[PDB]
């Protein structure tokens, strides 16, 4: 299997309409080898995707959102579902693959009542506690704090991608909206100019927040060649014990 | 090829699919700006990236998008486009389109108005044909009385005749008037029938044809009454009174029947004053006997197929004439060069009624291009949606050859080396049929599929070098995966001991039946024991590539792998055609005969709210047809909206569930069987 | 004549009034204090040595350039101190000034002194007051949040962290508590959630307000997310000295050994 092979069934495997849904296995069988993947725990926490897979005959872990399954939020489940593995991964010199579409937490009393707070932490601390090569790219939605828990650019990040389709931003166009223009009580036009203004991946790539805006049938050609040149990567930390996991 | 000729320098393609494709092709050989309309749906088609521009039409059902008058009428208006081109179907034979168009100033490429409302129906056509000396269908023009005029009609004109009820509407009805009593009989029988279905009671008698053969004769014209024929076709295979394998030089004719269809034909067009590019069908009966039985006033769907066998562009000519020019051809310079057969490629499961409707998305497409002899149109590419508002129908594969015999070959290899994964296709039909021993021979007719295959297709039945070559080839990839899982990289503190087996000792269940196979490795080529028989397989054994083409004592084979689990089970598609397989170990096989089955329980039918919710609109009624795991209905939630289907197979019987309910999880909302 | 040390002064009375009298007395009127006497009466009396007081923010979008948007300090004040004679870094919220919203430079001094702490190998003690991220900075607050997140991971294990929660706290700026070591909160006054009430009520149709959505009583109750509860700023912060005298200023430092009787 070429690591130069195209995927051009990835041009349009996302809807242009921001409601309906896809299917993220599919884009992870098309871009790895011989679209083989071992999936972890296939029927708990449906809206991630955890599992193991080869990357030019390297052993490679991937976790990433389900947009089909109750929107791709992040729940009190998939977050340790998605931490233990990571943390797993990262103990034995296995490099990471996400693929970013999250519109936030899931909001309700139980959650509240469960401790999402916790388990949102455990999964933020298990990728920035990651020293293992790790490739990221963002396909269609990446909101609020939900943008830096899934390993962004800033948690020692090594290389992430945007499609086309991606947008990055704090809320949502009407969020902002009501909680920015409140005097002026107009949000016939305001709307308009923050969703052809801010509704794209501009404001992220002029910042540097993303290393490339890239054309999806050349996914895979991109992630092969860094996981070329990340392989001897090397970082050094304080000294201590053993961290404080927030379990 | 001259493009120093004045054209015109817009053309509107107002269709959809490869025919937009192939004329958007046409045009930019000639140099020709082509302007392209797309429902919403289609936004990312094949056709619409090949054109320069691109206008909107509407919503994604076909009443509202390609049949939509103002849409196309103001597409015109902003694009001003010089031509119009409407492909076939849809708005093809609309005459309302037709003069719509023609009215301002805009040039459409086709026949006249006049002449679509001459064949616009079956008795006005027939009773034009038989002003025009041709030979009609053998039969009487007038109602029938009683059952005197049924006899007295029988005894006018030969005695195999129907008394199928026909005029009204349609005119169909399987019925048989040869005998006397049996005239009587079937017009009591067609009468009673006319009356539950149209209430006409009337018949126009026509004479019967033993298992009538199809053929059909291409005829171009212009403005200056000049009529050609372009040799002939046949499409005696069909199913559902649609073609699926055409054959463009006729094997049951001769030159001088040819010439004499051809001069009719000619007669016709000139007699309606034809000036563009039509078919004319004809039945043709054992004895060589051919009656004329409609015309198409549009592009035929298989031209191609007489287009390799002429060299001649039919929409060169179709532009070239609407502009103006004469032909620039004469009835001597149209020869027959070659032999041509096409096949179409429909995305449907012939495994159900000879074939039912489809939906899904392409992950794989591959064409075999790089074969001699093969051409391919279509307007799919990888990442196409198979939706249901349109015909399923995905490709056309053309061979052409010196004869029939290296067609029908390169037709086989063909289809051997065409890969589509994501949806369900009907190339096993095709291979079978187009193997078959009748269909070599040259015995066919319009009733081949129907007695071939009287229960229905099984697919393919298997020898026994077949099935031990099947064996030996599964075996072999199942022994080259596993050599192949052992190779890792150095790793200089642990050393691998690659284990030194020499002989694989496997147990195949194919079918229902179980198999000892003995497999050797001594490089590049693999000995297989069967039942006592030996073969050799040899392969590059790449095992990345879609496609595998190994060779079993010598026979040259291509296969492939579309499915492998570490259970054993392998599915592999060999000869066109998908078998299941499992292969084991001896010691395995041997330790499975103490694993329990597990029984099944409750029924089918689960198909429930994922989660509570609310429904923003349903879509189904008791009877409605289901295709293959279709969308059955819609729940919308916070942000995303769900959309479930019906991926069982089963008529609707009860719809408990209703638009707007907030109905719980678990909750019974469409029973299906 | 230079106007240079007139500017120093009115910046100095700047950072000391905040954002304004009327928001000074909104917040007393609640029964909470600011972070300038939150550090008083949180440190060793004279030994607050404050750090980085002429930092303002540089976005110049949705009218954020105007002189009347533009404060010092940008809502925190941040230092180094002595507790029982042992250094300790501190930074503080201003709920003041768009309500202690993240930003550029709020997450930048934060970070500043962060990376001093676990230079030096000293405790950090966080009194957190904000009301999420600054919806008109964009992405950064989400950069700084990301950066305020890795830092407290790589000093986990490393120095203690303890956080007191002041007042109500929402959005990302919640999960900083959860990733240090203790956290703590003051009863009737601090919330913990990271949606609003009215976000809750659109999307599952319940009915709730702040009090058993993210109050003290819940998170100490029955979701195990803060460890103590106070009835007000002032023994809180009594109690904060207390316990920070039986921890040790860093990992490589044993355990404290006190004069027994
Ligand atoms: C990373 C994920 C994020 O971005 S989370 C950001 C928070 N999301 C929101 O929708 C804001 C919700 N917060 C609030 O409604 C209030 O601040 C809460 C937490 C209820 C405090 O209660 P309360 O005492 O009634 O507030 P208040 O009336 O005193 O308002 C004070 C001023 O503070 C401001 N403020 C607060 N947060 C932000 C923010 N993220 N961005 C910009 N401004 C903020 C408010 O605008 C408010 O202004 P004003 O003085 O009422 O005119
Ligand atoms: N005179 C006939 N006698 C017996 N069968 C006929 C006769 N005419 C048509 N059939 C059948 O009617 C079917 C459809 O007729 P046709 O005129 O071609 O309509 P369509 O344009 O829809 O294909 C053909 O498959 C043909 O086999
Ligand atoms: C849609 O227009 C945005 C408003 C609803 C927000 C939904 S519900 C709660 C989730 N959290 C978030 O940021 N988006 C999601
Ligand atoms: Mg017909």
């Amino acid at each position: 299997d070429p690591s130069d092979r195209l995927v051009p069934e990835l041009d349009t495997i996302v809807p242009l309409e921001s409601t309906k849904a896809y299917n993220m296995v599919d884009i992870i069988h098309s871009v790895v080898d011989e679209r083989e993947f071992f999936e972890i725990m296939p029927n708990y926490a449906k809206n991630i995707i955890v599992g193991f897979a080869r990357m030019n005959g390297r052993t490679v872990g991937i976790v990433g959102n389900q947009p089909k399954v109750a929107s791709g939020c992040l729940d009190i489940n998939s977050s340790v579902k998605g931490a233990r593995f990571v943390r797993f991964c990262d103990a034995f010199n296995i490099p990471l693959i996400t693929f970013v579409d999250v519109p936030g937490f899931l909001p309700g009393t139980a959650q509240e009542y469960g401790g999402i707070i916790r388990h949102g932490a455990k999964l933020l601390y298990a990728f920035a506690e990651a020293t293992v090569p790790k490739v990221t790219v963002i396909t269609r939605k990446a909101y609020g704090g939900a943008y830096d828990v899934m390993s962004s650019k800033h948690l020692c990040g090594d290389t992430n991608y945007a499609w086309p389709t991606a947008e990055i931003a704090v809320m949502g166009a009407k969020g902002a909206v009501e909680i920015i223009f409140k005097g002026h009580e107009n949000v016939e036009a305001a709307q308009a100019e923050y969703i052809e203004k801010f509704a794209n991946p501009f404001p992220a790539a002029v910042r540097g927040f993303v290393d490339d805006i890239i054309q999806p049938s050349s996914t895979r050609a991109r992630i092969c060649c860094d996981l070329d040149v990340l392989a001897s990567k090397k970082v050094q930390r304080p000294w201590r014990k053993h961290a404080n996991i927030p379990l | 090829y001259d493009p120093n000729e004045k054209t015109f320098d817009k053309i509107l393609v107002a269709n959809r699919g490869e025919i937009a494709c192939r004329v958007i092709r046409t045009c930019k050989k000639m140099g020709i700006k082509t302007v392209a309309i797309h429902s919403d749906v289609d936004a990312s088609s094949v056709h619409v990236k090949m054109a320069d521009e691109a206008v909107c039409v509407g919503p994604a059902p076909t009443s509202k998008s390609y049949l939509n008058m103002d849409a196309i009428m103001e597409a015109i208006k902003k694009t001003r486009a010089q031509a119009v081109h409407p492909g076939y179907g849809f708005l093809s034979e609309n005459k309302e389109f037709a003069r719509c168009l023609a009215a301002e100033d805009v040039v459409f490429i086709g026949p006249d108005t006049h002449a679509i409302q001459a064949m616009g129906d079956k008795i006005e056509s027939k009773l034009l044909a038989k002003k025009a000396e041709v030979n009609t269908i053998p039969g009487f023009d007038g109602v029938v009385k009683d059952a005197e005029e049924a006899v007295r009609i029988a005894r006018e004109i030969g005695y195999p005749v129907m008394i199928k009820a026909s005029a009204g509407g349609g005119g169909k009805g399987m019925r048989i008037a040869w005998d006397d009593e049996e005239t009587r009989d079937g017009f009591r029988l067609s009468s009673q029938e006319a009356a539950s279905s149209f209430g006409d009671d009337r018949l126009l008698i026509e004479k019967f044809i033993d298992n009538p053969r199809h053929i059909e004769i291409q005829v171009l014209g212009d403005k200056h009454g000049n009529a050609l024929w372009l040799n002939e076709r046949e499409c005696s295979i069909q199913r559902r009174n649609q073609k699926v394998v055409e054959e463009a030089p006729s094997i049951f004719l001769d030159a001088e029947t040819r010439r004499a269809m051809g001069e009719q034909a000619v007669a016709l067009a000139r007699a309606v004053k034809y000036s563009s590019a039509g078919t004319v069908e004809f039945l043709v009966d054992s004895k060589k006997n051919f009656y004329f039985l409609e015309m198409n006033t549009r592009l035929q769907v298989e031209h191609p197929v007489t287009e390799c066998i002429t060299g001649l562009d039919l929409v060169q000519e179709m532009i070239r004439v609407a502009k103006g020019y004469p032909l620039r051809h004469k009835q001597a310079d149209i020869r027959i060069n070659g032999w041509a057969v096409e096949c179409r490629v429909y995305a449907e499961d012939p495994y159900k009624s000879f074939g039912l409707p489809s939906i899904g998305r392409l992950s794989q497409y591959q064409e075999p291009l790089h074969l001699p002899g093969v051409r391919v149109d279509s307007g799919i590419q990888p990442g196409s949606d198979i939706s249901i508002y349109y015909d399923p129908m995905i490709s056309k594969l053309i061979t052409y050859g010196s004869d029939r015999t290296e067609a029908l070959k390169r037709m086989a290899d063909a289809l051997d080396n065409y890969v589509i994964r994501g949806v369900t296709h009907n190339i096993a039909l095709l291979r079978e049929v187009i193997i078959n021993s009748r269909f070599v021979k040259g015995d066919i007719s319009t009733k081949f599929l129907s007695d071939v295959y009287p229960d229905g297709f099984k697919g393919h039945m298997l020898t026994k070098s077949e099935k031990n070559q099947l064996l030996a080839i599964a075996s072999s990839l199942f022994v080259a995966f596993q050599l192949r899982a052992q190779h890792f990289q150095e790793n200089s503190r642990m050393p691998v001991i690659k284990p030194d087996i020499a002989n694989w000792e496997l147990s195949v269940k194919l079918h229902d039946k179980v198999h000892t196979v003995v497999a050797s490795n001594n490089g590049s080529v693999f000995s297989v024991e069967v039942d006592g028989s030996k073969l050799n397989v040899t392969s590059t054994w790449n095992l990345a590539s879609p496609l595998l083409s190994v060779s079993v004592d010598g026979t040259q084979r291509t296969v492939q792998c579309l499915s492998r689990e570490a259970g054993g089970n392998m599915s592999i598609q060999f000869l066109g055609t998908v078998y299941k397989v499992n292969i084991l170990t001896r010691l395995a096989a041997e330790l499975n005969k103490f694993m329990l089955e597990k029984v099944t329980e409750d029924t089918s039918s689960v198909l429930r709210s994922p989660m509570p919710g609310v429904v923003v609109a349903v879509s189904v009624k008791p009877g409605d047809a289901v295709a293959e795991g279709q969308e059955i209905c819609v729940i919308e939630a916070m942000k995303m909206q769900n959309s479930m289907t019906a991926g069982k197979t089963g008529t609707v019987k009860s719809v408990h569930c209703q638009a707007g309910d907030t109905v719980g999880e678990g909750d019974l909302l469409v029973e299906l069987e | 004549a230079t106007s240079v040390n007139e500017r120093i002064e009115n910046k100095r009375r700047t950072a000391l009034l905040g954002g304004g009298q009327r928001r000074i007395d909104a917040q007393h009127k609640r029964g909470k204090l600011t972070a300038r006497e939150r550090i008083s009466l949180l440190l060793d009396p004279g030994s607050f040595v404050e750090s980085d007081m002429f930092v303002e923010h540089r976005c110049a979008d949705f009218g954020m350039a105007a002189d009347k948007n533009k404060f010092p300090g940008d809502s925190v004040v941040t230092g180094r101190g002595r507790i029982n004679g042992r250094l300790v870094y501190v930074f503080s919220q201003d709920f003041t000034v768009f309500g202690g919203s993240l930003s550029g430079a709020h997450a930048q001094k934060i970070c500043k002194i962060m990376d001093q702490a676990i230079t030096v190998g000293a405790p950090v003690i966080g009194l957190n007051d904000s009301g999420g991220a600054r919806i008109q900075e964009g992405v950064e607050s989400l950069a700084g949040y990301a950066d305020i997140f890795l830092r407290n991971v790589t000093a986990s294990g490393v120095i203690p962290q303890i956080s007191l929660i002041m007042g109500p706290c929402a959005g990302g700026a919640v999960y900083s508590p959860a990733l240090t070591d203790f956290t703590f909160m003051v009863k009737d006054t601090s919330y913990l959630f990271i949606t609003g009430p009215d976000v809750v009520k659109s999307v599952t149709n319940e009915d709730v307000t702040q009090e058993e959505l993210g109050g003290a009583k819940t998170h100490t109750t029955m979701s195990g997310v803060a460890h103590r509860a106070f009835e007000n700023d002032v023994d809180a912060l009594c109690n904060l000295r207390d316990f920070f005298n039986y921890l040790p200023l860093s990992s490589q430092d044993p355990a404290p050994v006190r004069e027994c009787h």
